[PDB]
């Protein structure tokens, strides 16, 4: 891994343990909204695509970096929206 | 470096707490809100990356993708929410691959182990991408719902995957720009092939599976390039996502492997 190979490996595994751990004891009714929110969260891919795009030369790199950001932005935007709508199903009417 | 570090750090705390709260009944509604700020902070803070340019392309692409996507999510019937989760997921993975792909063809890697990480994330991303699209198609009735089977499929799938992995490793010795497009074609190709056999009724577990897959994709992508916001959030979701897939399968009184096959 990166920025200190061991440093990073500790991060990788701790984050993985921590992630796994937060989700144990989730109820069934919350499965798919949980899926939507976690799907929304890996929406940060934009940030990575954004940096690829920001440093792109050669034009191929711009094209494919341009798609990267579109794809990444929809993942975050769309995922957010969808999660919110699922959560509205729990809500009463008056 | 240090204020971005500081921002991206607070972003992790916001995704962790958010994901934490999405998982409990009283606290679920706030969860998405907390993670929301996470995104905002992250998207702003990355403008200050040193050496940042092409800002017009950037503002275009953020604006284009975010709005068209928002537009769709809001109009769709509640009944089509599974495929929406699928298709936004697919594109998350496509992004993971694009990051990989660009860096791979500026060959901007000194450490060959990082290169390997990037390639792994590319492969996993590309699979999630087309994999999640086949999922969408099926739900939407654009394709046969039920398992699309054929003569010696098991073998052709393993074969493409094997061929993909192999020509993927190739990029470590020879990173020829021809090998790169081939690598991705094959990774996208294996994405589709993987999901043909998956029935429409099992699709919730396939989608949860691909969610784990793109999370992982982006965490790998984040470690390879030096990006903490991806490293954390990526694996956080990859790890939570694989557990989710187990629990969703269990709930559906069936197993993950079964879902994958016929």
């Amino acid at each position: 891994m990166e920025f200190g190979f061991w440093s990073a490996l500790y991060i990788f595994v701790l984050t993985a343990f921590l992630g796994y751990e937060l989700i144990t004891r989730v109820p069934v009714i919350l499965h798919t909204p949980l899926m939507s929110g976690s799907n929304f969260i890996h929406g940060v891919v934009v940030v990575g695509a954004m940096v690829v795009l920001g440093h792109a030369e050669t034009g191929l790199e711009k094209l494919i970096g341009f798609l990267g950001v579109i794809l990444g932005a929809a993942n975050a935007a769309g995922g957010y929206a969808v999660t919110v709508r699922m959560l509205e199903m729990f809500e009463r009417k008056p | 470096m240090d204020l971005i570090q500081a921002a991206y750090f607070v972003v992790a705390i916001l995704f962790i707490v958010g994901l934490k709260r999405m998982a409990h009944p009283t606290t679920a509604k706030s969860g998405i809100v907390w993670a929301g700020w996470g995104m905002v902070l992250a998207v702003l803070a990355t403008f200050f990356w040193p050496g940042m340019g092409n800002f017009a392309l950037i503002l275009l692409a953020l604006l284009l993708g975010s709005v068209v996507a928002w537009w769709a999510a809001v109009r769709v019937a509640m009944t089509d929410m599974p495929q929406m989760v699928a298709i936004y997921n697919g594109m998350g993975g496509g992004a993971a691959a694009t990051i990989a792909a660009v860096e791979l063809l500026k060959g901007a890697f000194e450490n060959t182990g990082l290169m390997a990480l990037a390639i792994l994330g590319g492969l996993i991303g590309s699979v999630a991408f087309t994999g999640s699209l086949i999922a969408f198609a099926k739900l939407q009735g654009i394709m046969k719902s039920r398992p699309i089977l054929f003569p010696g499929q098991k073998a052709v799938n393993a074969l493409v995957l094997a061929l993909t992995v192999v020509i993927g490793l190739s990029l470590l010795w020879n990173d020829a720009t021809a090998s790169i497009v081939l690598f991705f074609l094959l990774a996208l190709l294996f994405g589709v092939l993987m999901t043909l056999p998956i029935g429409g009724g099992d699709m919730p577990v396939a989608i949860s599976f691909y969610n784990a897959f793109t999370g992982m994709a982006v965490g790998f992508e984040g470690f390879a390039v030096g990006n903490p916001a991806l490293m954390v959030a990526g694996t956080l979701v990859g790890a939570a996502g694989t557990l989710l897939t187990v629990l969703m399968a269990r709930a559906m009184n069936r197993s993950v492997w079964s879902v994958l096959v016929g």
